[PDB]
């Protein structure tokens, strides 16, 4: 079913969002 | 500096890790078996 | 330089994982045991020995998988892969529960190898071998429970199964069939284990709360150096604290740590003695005086007699599914039960 | 069930409540990014 | 200089052989009360109708019990959670028949142990110590409160409290497994890891220290005479102990810091006992352990049993036999 | 501010202690966290709305937030039937969006705002040792808490009412018109025993008493707010308490632990503020329901339910409480203090009335008793309903069980936190939280005990 | 302080380790996957598939009772 | 990434932990589906 | 009704943009003069999108 595909995609986007913020702040040397 | 690659520690790490990942893939395949 | 001393040099080299002479016993056997467990709980059924699913392949989870004990028809047959039952057939060997004596015997030899490793490293480092002497407690429990208990019984079937809920079954089995709570040898084990947990908790808390201020941080963990000669905590303040709180206290650190060894090891050894008793059905099942009084006087009730009734019910309701080889047919009318349940 | 014009976002809502748990995880990640100093 | 300030100085005095303190002013009376009533009831109390079905259970030594079978039997199921002090009984014999001594002993004991925890803080404060020994003692306190107070509150009767006796304790455990499957409850599993691991770590720590003691004696006398009480120096070689244990497993599995190691020793069984106390306290509200009965079915739908199903058969046996005259209705709902 | 051990003395695993004297970053921590609470409120509500089957009872469906909203009188009708799904959705959306606002504000103050607020403003900047400012903040927050309690009062009296399970005609949303302002009843609830038959404040059994208590709480909190704005701590309070940020934290921890225990018992026993139409039956309710169900069933077969002795000699269906009240028999004798709207019509002055049990039992009482005895708060951790010896076919754990277990555990761990922070506050104010000084070790100057 | 081997943090942060283990760990994972999903594990260990716990001629548990001839017993059990 | 010829260790730990929680979530999903789910 | 779904999808996409952007902009002291009006405009656009979602909900 396509419901669980979207659930996993929304979950994967939310999961990557936090480490993305950390990764852009570490890659550009922000106020970590 | 110039550490050996293959050691007793290497064999120790792989003796467990290699069938660990094999078994974990097996149990992951098991999760989709239907009745 | 002879070959023995050269081999002794190689085996005793300082490396991430110490091998030693004992590793030749320890590392294959333990790898045979643990892998043999991990194989069985992943793949191997108990359908022909127990009428049970016990693997992840059949749908069981981590709590319900086991390397279950062999079929009762084999008795105490060691069930070698080449033995007269499996006859070299790997699949038949798995199906008849040969993985149970595989894991139990490789585990026994692995535990022997680990104790030998404790002795070997204690000798090479230069310390006294009290870690090995402490590890005799777990060896006594393993040998009494997994080897001597089924050897006193009919077969390897009644040994504990290498699983979480299988161990729970063995536990409840020894309750309802042996009244193993009533056994003073077990009660001494409980005293030793709970006392060792108490000693662990109380000693760790006492040390962490009588620490000397040897640093400036609120993080007190970095005020310790392993090469320092002085005690990191006040024995005097700890002794005064427990003398005024509890009445008595340790005044001797060496006796404190020997007691911390002594309590759970003695508990394990005493419970092992009780398990050796249960191997021959030499139980502390009954108080015959209370049984004769209750048999002649139906107003007399204690908690002991209530527990006897509990064991009776568990035996009758559990035996047909737990011992399927016996073909216990107990009709519904013979099962003991109270009113309305 | 959600009201009908919101029902296209039923899967996203289904993953909404566990976002605070990730926050507890996220701090550890940030400490891992700075070296647990 | 005032009489009250002199009494405050005596109560809080570090020179007392047994520290009293303000928590001790509550602990001493309560614990003495519960101890006196417990000893008298354990020796001589008449049988108690615990289940409220006029079937009195004999708990005391003089009524045919031994040390193993003896108990201070919980109060009547007819009482439930009702407060039953001595003065609400029409006679002492009625109070004894209905299990009043259980309520007296339990309530005073529980106050006494909470004040024991506070007194542990109090003496640590008066001695200039760090204050967290009482936090470690909060784990046996939480377990005692779970079995004597919280589980009766959740089940709606002190009759469901753990009896004050050895075989009564076993009865409590067995009926608890029948009704809650505590063995399959992950918090008891943490308790067991707490006590098994606490005994393991007690033995390892004691064995490692005794293994690495500095030579200060002869082999005639006991090695414990190599330690002087109040000595400044350390009595064992932590580096030898670490060099042993980091070769027994590997180097970074071994504590080189004594403070870190002692913290771990304190923390592991305390956390485990906290978890199992919360397991009993949550099974009070009948949030029970894992139910995997008929979890596995064949392709047709026939049940394939597991070890959980055999465990469930054992749980049935206990359940259909316990308090065998108490139930009038098909479900044991509390 | 130091963000490492060398500059603070606190490790990473104790990092938030680096904020104790950084009031701006502390405020941002506090405000981002509030974001999180309002986020869970909104997102969990939207999840519960999305999974809700409204013709099915809420308690069958794993909901703990929609019962709270339904008890306030939103989206429900008689017998707690769901009229409209939109108020629950509205409550969710508003919390979720606001939580976005609160999260943005916490990040600001935490990452960009001034690390200390004392050099910026005297009204907002605080020193933990400044007893006037601490009581000012208590006072502002007390006026707000009293306003919240008065908002509950306003919802019950002026803006649509609350769900009354005790309402005649059946339980319904009704507007409270005559709240109990009588302080004897309101504070005699505080004076009642925390035991069986009395129940302290858990035994509040009518919405008039609840709403009147919140009028008094609102008045008490508003008056105590002004008190603490206008006043300073007195000498006995100054000499009795520890005055530090960790100390005030530990005082709040003990308070939170107490309210967690009270909440777990409240949801376990009380069916008025936690109506059984939304939360399911209490355990006492379900046990009395089973006894009533089999009383009705055997009475229909012609059993004389009053003259029937059981196996022990007590009455099988009806017996006497220890004070003499006519109550249900078997083990539910323990639960004879239970009161419920389905049961109280069959009760007389002496207890359960024989005439009402013979010729006044309605079919809806039978239906409710069967439903409540089969929805008893007994269940496994993997949500298998009923007794633990039952097989896997009933997916149910009561919301009362989930809420009670959660809050008991939370309450216990917050008592542990109270002991930890109180003890540490005492040691840090006394100066030995970092260990015993070797030169001035106090035991070395004390005399020996014996 | 170090026994002489390469430290683990230097290894698992190296490009060569990840070039190799980006293939070797997924290949082991999908090898275990194919061990299950091809049904080979059932025939290897003798574990019944969900349709062979009971047959048309046996509705009871196939509990072994012979001391030695268990190959014939299991074949008969099917 | 940032380090020359060196992936940061926290990135390795993040990826390994995400994979570990992913396989644990798969096992907890399989508790409710297929074999062993009681339906 | 499709324009309401477009508005809500735009709201969640811009919400994801703001989740990525707001802590990065707040933890960048060297890009603050560029990013502060971007944060102001993002807050305004997000609020306007929320109000538009409410109005189109009552329009559908
Ligand atoms: C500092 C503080 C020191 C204070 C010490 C004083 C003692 C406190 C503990 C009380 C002891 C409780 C024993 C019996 C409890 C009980 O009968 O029940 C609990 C009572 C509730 O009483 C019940 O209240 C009920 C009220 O419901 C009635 O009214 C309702 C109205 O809707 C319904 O209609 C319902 O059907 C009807 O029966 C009934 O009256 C019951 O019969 C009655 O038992 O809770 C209450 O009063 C209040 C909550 C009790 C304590 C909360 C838990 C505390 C646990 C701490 C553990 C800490 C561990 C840490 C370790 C380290
Ligand atoms: C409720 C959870 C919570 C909150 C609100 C805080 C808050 C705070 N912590 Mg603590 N912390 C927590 C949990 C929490 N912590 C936990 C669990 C740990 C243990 C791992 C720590 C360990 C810790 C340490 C060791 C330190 C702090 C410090 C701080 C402060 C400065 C943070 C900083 O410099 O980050 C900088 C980090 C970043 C710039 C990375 C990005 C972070 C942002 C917030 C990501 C937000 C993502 C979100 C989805 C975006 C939404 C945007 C918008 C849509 C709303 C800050 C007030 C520091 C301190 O004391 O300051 C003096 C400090 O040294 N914390
Ligand atoms: C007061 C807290 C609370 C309560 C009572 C509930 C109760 C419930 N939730 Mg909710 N939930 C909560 C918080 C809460 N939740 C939070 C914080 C989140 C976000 C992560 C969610 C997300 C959520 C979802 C997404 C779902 C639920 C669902 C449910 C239901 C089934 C729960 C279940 O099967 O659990 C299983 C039990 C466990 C997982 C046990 C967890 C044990 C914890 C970790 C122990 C912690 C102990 C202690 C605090 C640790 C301290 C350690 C240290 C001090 C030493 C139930 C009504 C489900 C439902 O039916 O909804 C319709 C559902 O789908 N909840
Ligand atoms: C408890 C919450 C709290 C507290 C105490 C503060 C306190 C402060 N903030 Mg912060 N802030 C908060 C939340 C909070 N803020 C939130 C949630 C946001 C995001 C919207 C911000 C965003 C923010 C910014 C961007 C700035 C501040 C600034 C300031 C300082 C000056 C305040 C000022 O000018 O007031 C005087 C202003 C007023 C009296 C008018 C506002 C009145 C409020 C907003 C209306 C009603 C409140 C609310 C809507 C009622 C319902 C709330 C609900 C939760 C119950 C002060 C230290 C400034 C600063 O750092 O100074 C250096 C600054 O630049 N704040
Ligand atoms: C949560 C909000 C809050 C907080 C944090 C405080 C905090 C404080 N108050 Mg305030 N107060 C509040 C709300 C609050 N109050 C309200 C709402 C009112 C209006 C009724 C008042 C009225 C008030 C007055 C009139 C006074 C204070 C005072 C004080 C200070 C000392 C209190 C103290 O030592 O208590 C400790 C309590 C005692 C020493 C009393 C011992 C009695 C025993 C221990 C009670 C045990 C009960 C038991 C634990 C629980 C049973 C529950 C229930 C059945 C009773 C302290 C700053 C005092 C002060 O300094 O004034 C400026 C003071 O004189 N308060
Ligand atoms: C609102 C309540 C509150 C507040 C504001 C604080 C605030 C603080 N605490 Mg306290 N604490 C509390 C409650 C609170 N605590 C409770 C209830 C307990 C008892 C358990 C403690 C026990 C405690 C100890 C033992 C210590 C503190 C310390 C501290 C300081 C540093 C905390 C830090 O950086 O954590 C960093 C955060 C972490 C390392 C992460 C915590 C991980 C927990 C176990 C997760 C629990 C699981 C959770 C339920 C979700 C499950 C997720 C699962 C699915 C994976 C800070 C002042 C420290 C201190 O004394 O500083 C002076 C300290 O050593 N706290
Ligand atoms: C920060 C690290 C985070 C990493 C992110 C990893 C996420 C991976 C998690 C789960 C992986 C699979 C997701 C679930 C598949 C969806 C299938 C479905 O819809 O329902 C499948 C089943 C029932 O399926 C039903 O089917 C119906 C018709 O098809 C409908 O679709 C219903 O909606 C559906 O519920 O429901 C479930 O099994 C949900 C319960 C399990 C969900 C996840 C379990 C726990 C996951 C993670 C927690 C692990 C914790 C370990 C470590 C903790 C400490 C950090
Ligand atoms: C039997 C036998 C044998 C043996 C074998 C072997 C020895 C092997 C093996 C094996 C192995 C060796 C396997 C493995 C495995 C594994 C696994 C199965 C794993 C796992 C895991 C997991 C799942 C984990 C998880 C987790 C947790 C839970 C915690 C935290 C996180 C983590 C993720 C880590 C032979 C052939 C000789 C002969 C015949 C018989
Ligand atoms: C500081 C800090 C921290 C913290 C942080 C925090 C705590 C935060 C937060 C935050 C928050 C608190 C947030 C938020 C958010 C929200 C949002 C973003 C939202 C929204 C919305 C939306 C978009 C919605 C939508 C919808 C609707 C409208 C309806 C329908 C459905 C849906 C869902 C679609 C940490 C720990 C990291 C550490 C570091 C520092
Ligand atoms: C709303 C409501 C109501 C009402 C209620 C009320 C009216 C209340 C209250 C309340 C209150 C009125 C309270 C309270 C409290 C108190 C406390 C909780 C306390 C305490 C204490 C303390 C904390 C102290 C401490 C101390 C001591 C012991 C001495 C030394 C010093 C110190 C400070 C340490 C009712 C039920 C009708 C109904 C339902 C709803
Ligand atoms: C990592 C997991 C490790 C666990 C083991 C995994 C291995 C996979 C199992 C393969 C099983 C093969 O299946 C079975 O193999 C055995 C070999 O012992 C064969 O056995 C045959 O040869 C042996 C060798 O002389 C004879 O003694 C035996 O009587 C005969 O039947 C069987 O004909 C075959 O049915
Ligand atoms: C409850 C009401 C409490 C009132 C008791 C004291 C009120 C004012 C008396 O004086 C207050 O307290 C002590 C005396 O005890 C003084 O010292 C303080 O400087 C003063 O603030
Ligand atoms: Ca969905
Ligand atoms: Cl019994
Ligand atoms: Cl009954
Ligand atoms: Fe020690």
């Amino acid at each position: 079913n396509l419901e669980p595909i979207f659930q996993l995609t929304f979950l994967g986007l939310i999961v990557l969002a936090g480490p993305a913020v950390v990764f852009v702040l570490a890659f550009r040397g922000g106020d970590l | 500096v110039t550490y050996p690659i293959f050691t007793v520690r290497w064999l120790a790490v792989h003796t467990l890790a290699v069938p660990s990942v094999f078994f974990v893939g097996a149990i992951a395949a098991m999760q989709f078996i239907q009745r | 330089r002879g070959w023995f001393d050269v081999l002794d040099d190689w085996l005793k080299r300082d490396r991430f994982v110490f091998i030693g002479w004992s590793g030749l016993l320890l590392f294959p056997c333990a790898f045979m045991a643990l892998g043999g467990w991990l194989t069985g709980t992943t793949f191997v059924t108990s359908w022909y020995t127990h009428g049970l699913a016990s693997s992840y392949l059949e749908g069981a989870n981590f709590l319900t998988v086991a390397v279950s004990s062999p079929a009762d028809a084999f008795g105490h047959s060691l069930l070698f892969l080449w033995g007269p039952e499996a006859q070299g057939n790997l699949t038949r060997w798995f199906q008849i529960g040969g993985l149970w004596p595989f894991v139990a015997l490789h585990g026994a030899f692995g535990l022997i190898g680990f104790m030998l490793r404790q002795f070997e490293i204690s000798r090479l480092v230069g310390i006294r071998p009290y870690n090995a002497i402490a590890f005799s407690g777990p060896i006594a429990v393993f040998v009494s429970v997994f080897l001597m208990y089924p050897l006193g019984q009919s077969s390897w079937f009644f040994a504990p199964s290498f699983g979480v809920a299988g161990i729970f079954r063995f536990i409840l089995f020894l309750q309802g069939f042996h009244n193993w709570t009533l056994n003073p040898f077990h009660m001494m084990g409980v005293a030793g284990i709970l006392g060792g947990a108490l000693l662990c908790a109380i000693h760790g808390a006492t040390v962490e709360n009588t620490l000397f201020e040897d640093g400036e941080d609120s993080n007190t963990f970095r005020a310790f150096e392993p090469t320092q000669a002085e005690e990191t905590y006040s024995m005097v303040t700890a002794n005064r604290f427990w003398s005024q709180i509890f009445g008595i206290a340790f005044s001797n650190k060496r006796w404190l740590h020997f007691f911390m060894l002594f309590v759970p090891v003695t508990g394990l050894w005493m419970s092992s003695v009780g398990i050796v008793g249960l191997a021959l059905n030499l139980r502390a099942y009954d108080f015959v005086s209370q049984e004769l009084r209750a048999a002649e006087d139906p107003e007399f009730e204690t908690f002991y007699t209530a527990n006897i009734l509990l064991n009776e019910g568990m035996r009758a309701w559990m035996a047909p599914q737990d011992q399927p080889h016996e073909n216990f047919i107990f009709p519904e009318e013979v099962l003991p039960r109270g009113n309305a349940l | 069930k959600l009201p009908e014009a919101y029902q296209i976002f039923d899967p996203l809502v289904d993953v909404l409540p566990v976002i605070p748990l990730f926050f507890l995880a996220l701090a550890f990640v940030w400490q891992a990014a700075v070296g647990f100093k | 200089a005032s009489l009250w300030e002199q009494f405050c100085q005596w109560v809080t005095s570090t020179n007392n052989r047994i520290y009293v303190g303000w928590f001790g002013t509550l602990m001493i009376p309560t614990l003495l009360t519960a101890t006196t009533c417990f000893i008298i009831a354990f020796i001589a109390a008449p049988p108690v109708d615990i289940d409220g079905i006029r079937e009195p259970v004999a708990g005391s030594l003089l009524y045919g019990n031994n040390i193993i079978s003896g108990a201070v039997v919980p109060s009547s199921n007819a009482i439930g959670l009702h407060f039953y002090p001595i003065w609400e009984a029409a006679s002492l014999d009625e109070w004894l028949y209905n299990g009043g001594p259980y309520q007296l002993v339990v309530f005073h004991f529980l106050i006494g142990i909470f004040c024991y925890m506070g007194r542990q803080w109090e003496l640590s404060y008066r001695l200039g110590m760090r204050p967290w020994i009482c936090v470690a003692y909060s784990a046996p306190v939480s377990a005692a409160t779970a079995v004597f107070l919280i589980y009766p509150i959740g089940q709606g009767s002190f009759s469901d409290g753990m009896p004050l006796g050895i075989s009564g304790t076993f009865n409590f455990m067995i009926v608890f497994q029948a009704e809650h499957n505590i063995l399959m409850h992950p918090f008891h599993m943490l308790g067991v890891a707490g006590v098994f691991g606490g005994s393991l770590f007690s033995a390892m720590h004691g064995s490692l220290v005794t293994s690495s003691l500095v030579r200060e004696t002869t082999e005639v006398e006991s090695q414990n005479y190599g330690y002087k009480f109040g000595q400044e120096e350390e009595t064992y070689n932590i580096v030898a102990a670490h060099g042993y244990f980091g070769r027994l497993i590997f180097q970074y599995a071994s504590f080189n810091n004594s403070r870190s190691l002692h913290f771990f020793l304190g923390a592991w069984p305390v956390i485990g006992i906290w978890f199992t106390a919360m397991g009993v306290s949550t099974m009070a509200f009948n949030l029970n352990g894992f139910n995997f009965n008929q979890s596995i079915l064949d392709s047709q739908g026939r049940v394939i049993g597991t070890w959980a199903d055999v465990l469930n058969r054992a749980n049935i046996g206990f359940e259909v036999m316990h308090e065998r005259n108490a139930h009038n209705f098909p479900l044991d709902l509390a | 501010g130091g963000r490492d051990l060398p500059s603070t003395g606190f490790a990473w695993w104790s990092g938030n202690a680096r904020l104790i004297n950084l009031s701006g970053k502390l405020l941002g921590a506090h405000v981002a966290h509030a974001g999180l609470i309002v986020f869970w409120a909104g997102a969990m509500t939207l999840f519960e709305v999305a999974h809700f089957i409204p013709e099915k009872p809420m308690y069958e469906q794993g909901l703990i937030l929609l019962p709270h909203i339904a008890t306030l009188g939103w989206g429900v009708g008689p017998a707690g039937e769901v009229t409209d799904i939109f108020p629950f959705f509205v409550v969710g959306v508003l919390h979720l969006i606001s939580s976005a606002v609160l999260g943005l504000g916490g990040i600001y103050h935490a990452l960009r705002g001034p690390e200390v607020l004392e050099e910026y403003s005297s009204f907002f900047g605080y020193d933990w040792k400044d007893k006037n400012q601490m009581t000012n903040i208590i006072g502002y927050h007390l006026i707000l808490l009293g306003c919240g309690a008065l908002l509950l009062v306003f919802k019950a009296m002026f803006f649509g009412g609350v769900y009354d399970t005790w309402a005649p005609g059946g339980g319904d949303v009704r507007v409270i018109t005559n709240p109990t302002l009588n302080p004897a009843i309101i504070f005699g609830y505080l004076l009642k025993a925390p035991f069986g038959g009395e129940g302290w404040i858990i035994s509040v059994n009518n919405m008039e008493d609840i709403i009147g208590g919140h009028i008094w709480i609102g008045l008490i909190c508003i008056s105590g707010g002004i008190w603490h704005i206008l006043t300073k701590p007195f000498g006995w309070a100054r000499r009795a308490l520890i005055w530090s940020g960790e100390a005030y934290l530990s005082y709040s921890l003990g308070a939170l632990s107490l309210m967690g225990f009270i909440a777990s018992v409240f949801v376990w026993f009380n069916n008025t503020a936690y109506p059984s139409e939304f939360y399911g039956p209490t355990g006492m309710e379900a046990s009395q329901s089973q006894a009533f169900t089999f009383l009705v069933r055997d009475q229909r077969l012609g059993a004389n339910i009053a003259s029937a002795q059981g196996p022990t000699g007590l009455g099988k269906y009806l017996m006497r409480s220890p004070s003499g009240e006519i109550i249900f028999g078997g083990e539910t004798m323990r639960f004879w203090d239970f009161r419920g709207p389905w049961l109280e019509p069959l009760r007389g002055p002496n207890g359960l009335d024989l005439d009402k049990l013979r010729n006044d039992i309605q079919p809806w009482q039978v239906r409710r008793a069967a439903e409540y005895m089969t929805h008893a708060p007994l269940g496994s951790l993997n949500s298998v309903g009923g007794v633990i010896t039952d097989v896997n076919s009933f997916n149910y754990v009561s919301p009362r069980a989930w809420l009670a277990t959660s809050h008991f555990v939370l309450g216990f761990f917050f008592l542990v936190g109270h002991l930890w922070h109180a003890g540490r506050a005492r040691a840090a104010a006394a100066g030995f939280e970092k260990g015993i000084d070797r030169e001035t070790e106090p035991t070395l100057f004390m005399p020996d005990l014996d | 302080g170090t026994t002489g081997e390469r430290p683990f943090s230097d290894i698992v942060t190296s490009i060569r380790y990840w070039v190799i283990h980006s293939i070797t760990i997924p290949m082991l994972f999908i090898a275990g996957w194919l061990f299950v999903s091809t049904g080979l594990a059932y025939d290897a260990f003798g574990t019944p598939r969900p349709d062979e716990y009971f047959t048309q001629t046996r509705q009871e548990l196939p509990i072994l009772q012979e001391r030695y001839d268990i190959n014939q017993e299991i074949q008969e059990f099917n | 990434m940032f380090a020359e010829g060196r992936i940061p260790l926290w990135v390795v730990g993040v990826v390994a932990g995400i994979g570990a929680i992913g396989v644990l979530g798969l096992f907890f999903y399989g508790a409710y589906a297929g074999l062993g789910s009681s339906m | 009704s499709i324009v309401f779904q477009i508005a809500l999808a735009a709201l969640v996409l811009f919400s994801f943009v703001m989740v990525v952007g707001v802590p990065v902009a707040y933890a960048s002291p060297q890009n603050w003069d560029r990013s502060k009006p971007l944060l102001y405009l993002g807050s305004g656009i997000w609020a306007i999108l929320v109000i538009v979602v409410a109005l189109l909900n009552f329009l559908v």
